[PDB]
């Protein structure tokens, strides 16, 4: 059985500014000696994470913060019905490595992902521990014996099971290290982009307009290649040992999100709510990106989208035939295009593709 | 030497068309392709080749906007006014690595990046001091910029 | 009714100013009309060039291609057209500056209203052709160093021919002021 | 009950003197490798805002300024009969974070939108606090408790509830942050505006293109839940009313004196409205720039329809949808209720997609 | 023996400026972190001293050695270091692999001493550069030796697929 699910997405966006840097300039990247517009992996990951589709189909996202006081209060209000308050406080202190007074500013050393369910389970273990006059160090020793029962809690924290976590203090420093299962790349355009510039003002309804100084916002449009893959083995492990079926489930939800979710940046004013025009999913033993299909920047004819897709297809032929890839592959495309090598199962709709994934690439 | 506050006052009173036309350049030497520039900087000794490079830099920074660089005179107590680096640090809008990558940036790469920083930070500063810095602009004036930035940030915290 | 049309480039060296473009152009000829199609590229400055004489490439002015045409236009047929010009009005200076002869100067001022500009077009073409569809592309003012400023407009659209030889007369003479600074050249094309 | 309503508009009007930059040039944007003419969403928004349709069907528009002194004078003249001048000054001062004296100039940090009804309401709370021996601090504290009561006043500042507001100082930093409901894109032409011609080769050979008109794609969507919230909890009916006036304005307004090319003959060139759970834009129907036939409008509608079909089928969109276009283009297969006039479409939106 | 991999062309690295959003902190201007990154066409080189491999394994046959060498060809063509890959995912497979039997080890890095200028990317010019410099070296130094080349683009025996290259290596280049 193949361990890796590869997800490739081609998505075209209208004029927009989906990700920018410390100085309000579009994130770019140089590829094949040309400038591509870029959307960072973090931006994507978090867009998926806080998305509605995630909340409905996957669960509650983790809660990333550094403010342990605010977190404390949150934990009290949400768990107070199941645990006594200083059980809670002591759990937070043990996990964080910081003293939980009722001071109202307590900082961890860095922003960290907190999963409430995980915290609950820890609360149980520590309540158990002090009904038994058990030492903190000894409790550490105990919980270290069975980590799987800790990872099982990440089913209420899938984003972390996907994208890993590292802490630097507290018991988490030996209990909380998660090796992410999903690897995702920065999205880059398949073609060169010289960005455009919007020269703007703000009218003051109370002063005679007169001469003004105009602001400038970089923006562009572009055909982006999204890539991500999922290490099924690793995801199963990170979920306390879930089945391959649950992993293929989550993987499916990732495919959907990666084909539909767009960062929210500047969307109220540029509105590039675009859905992907191609989605290919490919099962494999060794992950492999198709970015090299666009190393020679795609040159436009009747748009960038068609040539991009054909590029992707031709490269996929080359690599498949070359490295001898006999793995399940399926492709969904809003355009009827030049035929990719027939060993790839075409899917007329996205949900059909997704059911194909849920069923381990046999349906 | 070159009169600074004169050039500043001329820039503040330039006509908005010339002003916008100048702002549009993307490299100091492109100012040579513009008439309004020559009329602007001629009263301040552009005709003397010694002063040319300097002027090209000064105007370029000023080209960020008619009121991006806010001059403020030095207090009578203090021997010098607010230098550029202190101003940038005081803005709170500039990241240390921008400054670091600024001073390590090649002729030319250098002025472009500085102008980006200026528009972003809209600094209040003693202009003639900046002007001097731009007149010479060598390794130690750059390094001094980084010094003032870092040291001010540490002082203020 | 002959001519020839050539796509030339001028190195960014000589292409810095409007006048130097003029010069660069005449130096590759031992009159004419031209249209700027790309102002600065790194390689320089692309230009469409209509002329009486044959260009041959020089050190700063590189000829890319050249073909030589004459015009056969049938009246009644509609055509696409493109023309960059500077619509003006000539007035007495309101600033009341005075001329070397001793009396008040004249001033050329651009027409800054869409309607006026199109009116200017139809007028300038007159009986030669009727404009059926036009859009008057606003451009940034051009300056040069005597010293001065011209304000062009680029008309693109559709006309219908009413008098073939007249229109051809227009096409080779040029249309409007500032012929030597990029304006004037009227390009026609089959619909 | 879908939460997003998507507005797709094809509008045909002049491509010139609409929206210029710092150098007398019309704004534009590259799409799919070709240069399109652009109207910028700020321009659209403000054009709608100050339009007569808005003034007659939505209400008075927000008062956006940075000049607190002059706003002071305005608020005095407009509220002076209802509160004492000192309460007004106090209120503006608490909201802006600046001191309101009788100095000549008092600047805020940025140009902010102000609703005079909102300010008046705050004046009420301030005066009431004065009579109730509350310090400014617990005033802020109690106001933080019921925000919807503050948002109710945005029914006199709907443009704000639609497109949002941020504050950097004053009590508005915690009471005035409004997250806009309407997302809107930049208008781009569906086609290339530069004449598609190589003039060299053309002179040898001596669909038809338009020039004095061009076809623009306008997208906008409205987050109903959000609009209801920003309006202080109003009903989905009031939401849908406003969204309807936006469908109208988006379908009809052109910045400046100019108007639609066929203004006097039809009411709208093409309009489609579509309810959904997730917003999605149809711009990609024009990635491959449209090429002319008898002008650009119906090849554009054809593109729009073909793409709508392929996307709807592919991604499984079974939300409500209606379309108005009096062009005979190949029909749009999906269950899209055709509408004979514009008003009928507007009433279809007013009725949550069933009428 | 194995070389450091170096790009065939100049690279000015890019900088990703990132944040870490606090879900409990009401917005605010933070200061951003930085991370250097870049893409690039890398040249990898290694050679295997068969005799020494045999000795090192206790006197194993040449066949076991050609086997091991084959596995090294595979790995060197496909394995990419795990660094920052969860964040950047540069899981790319090689676009060219050549193997060459010889009496004296020799690298081909000098094909890219003159840094490869981009035209339609860096890849095709890189491959071309490689091929020309190999022709020169071979003809100039008279290299009568088994050679074979596998490539994803359209006296050196061509291989359509990596598995065929591997088999050619396993069979001592015959």
């Amino acid at each position: 059985m193949s361990n890796f699910i590869n997800i490739h997405v081609l998505i075209s966006h209208s004029p927009s500014c989906l990700n920018r840097d410390d100085m309000n300039m579009q994130k770019d990247a140089i590829f094949g000696g040309k400038r591509r517009v870029r959307i960072s992996s973090q931006s994507l990951k978090r867009a998926m994470r806080k998305s509605g589709y995630y909340a409905q189909n996957i669960g509650e996202s983790s809660l990333r913060t550094i403010h342990l006081a605010q977190l404390r209060d949150v934990l009290r209000q949400k768990l107070g019905e199941r645990f006594d308050q200083k059980i809670i406080d002591k759990t937070l202190a043990l996990l964080s490595g910081k003293s939980v007074d009722e001071a109202e500013k307590i900082s961890a050393d860095a922003v960290t992902p907190w999963v409430v369910g995980e915290i609950a389970w820890f609360c149980e273990q520590v309540a158990k521990a002090e009904a038994d006059n058990l030492d903190d160090k000894k409790l550490l020793k105990v919980l270290k014996e069975d980590i799987a029962a800790i990872r099982v809690n990440l089913q209420q924290g899938v984003d972390i099971a996907l994208s890993g976590r590292m802490a630097t203090s507290g018991m988490m420093t030996e209990l909380g290290k998660v090796d992410g299962a999903m690897s995702i790349a920065h999205a880059i355009t398949t073609h060169q982009v010289d960005s455009d510039i919007d020269w703007f003002t703000a009218v003051d309804d109370l002063q005679e307009q007169g001469s003004a100084h105009l602001g400038t916002q970089e923006f562009s449009s572009g055909v982006f290649y999204r890539y991500a893959n999922i290490n099924l083995a690793q995801l199963q492990e990170n979920l306390g040992g879930a089945s391959r079926e649950q992993a293929l489930e989550i993987a499916t939800h990732v495919v959907h999100m990666l084909a539909t979710e767009v960062p929210g940046a500047k969307q109220r004013t540029y509105a590039a709510f675009n859905p992907a025009d191609m989605v290919m999913v490919n099962f494999s033993d060794m992950p492999l990106s198709m970015a090299n299909a666009f190393e020679k920047a795609v040159k436009a004819k009747d748009g960038f989208l068609q040539p991009s897709i054909q590029a992707f297809n031709q490269y996929w032929d080359r690599v498949a035939n070359g490295y001898g890839l006999n793995g399940a592959a399926a492709q969904f495309s809003l355009s009827d295009v030049d035929p990719i090598t027939a060993q790839v199962k075409q899917m007329p709709t996205l949900e059909q593709l997704k059911s194909w994934v849920r069923n381990n690439g046999e349906a | 030497e070159i009169d600074a506050m004169a050039l500043y006052r001329a820039w503040q009173q330039l006509d908005n068309g010339s002003c916008a036309q100048i702002r549009r350049v993307s490299e100091p030497d492109e100012l040579r392709d513009i008439p309004a520039f020559y009329r602007l900087v001629q009263p301040f000794g552009w005709e003397n080749p010694r002063h040319q490079q300097a002027l090209l830099r000064m105007v370029f920074c000023l080209s960020a906007g008619k009121n991006v660089i806010r001059h403020q005179d030095k207090k009578s107590e203090q021997t010098t006014g607010i230098s550029l680096g202190r101003a940038l640090a005081n803005s709170g809008r500039i990241n240390e690595r921008r400054i670091f990558q600024l001073i390590r940036a090649d002729r030319t790469a250098d002025m472009v990046q500085l102008r980006r920083l200026l528009t972003h930070a809209e600094p209040v500063l003693d202009w003639p001091l900046m002007a001097r810095m731009l007149t010479w602009w060598g390794k130690r004036e750059r390094q001094q910029l980084l010094e003032d930035f870092v040291l001010t940030t540490n002082k203020n915290a | 009714a002959w001519m020839y049309l050539s796509k030339v480039i001028i190195a960014r060296a000589w292409s810095r100013d409007l006048y130097q473009l003029h010069q660069g152009l005449w130096h590759l000829f031992p009159d004419f009309l031209f249209h700027v199609e790309k102002r600065n590229t790194p390689e320089g400055c692309h230009v469409l060039l209509q002329s009486a004489q044959m260009p041959v490439s020089t050190a700063v002015a590189t000829v890319i291609k050249t073909k030589q045409v004459e015009f056969q236009l049938q009246v009644g047929v509609p055509l696409y057209f493109r023309l960059r010009a500077n619509p003006i009005k000539t007035i007495l200076d309101n600033q009341k500056r005075l001329d070397s002869k001793g009396n008040i100067k004249r001033c050329r001022v651009p027409l800054i209203k869409e309607a006026e500009q199109i009116a200017w077009l139809q007028r300038k073409l007159g009986n030669a052709a009727r404009v059926e569809d036009v859009h008057p592309i606003s451009e940034r003012p051009q300056y040069f160093s005597k010293s001065g400023k011209i304000q062009t407009v680029c008309f693109e659209g559709v006309l219908t021919i009413n008098d073939a030889p007249a229109l051809i007369d227009l096409v080779q003479q040029g249309i409007g002021p500032a012929k030597s600074m990029g304006c004037g050249l009227l390009s026609l094309a089959p619909l």
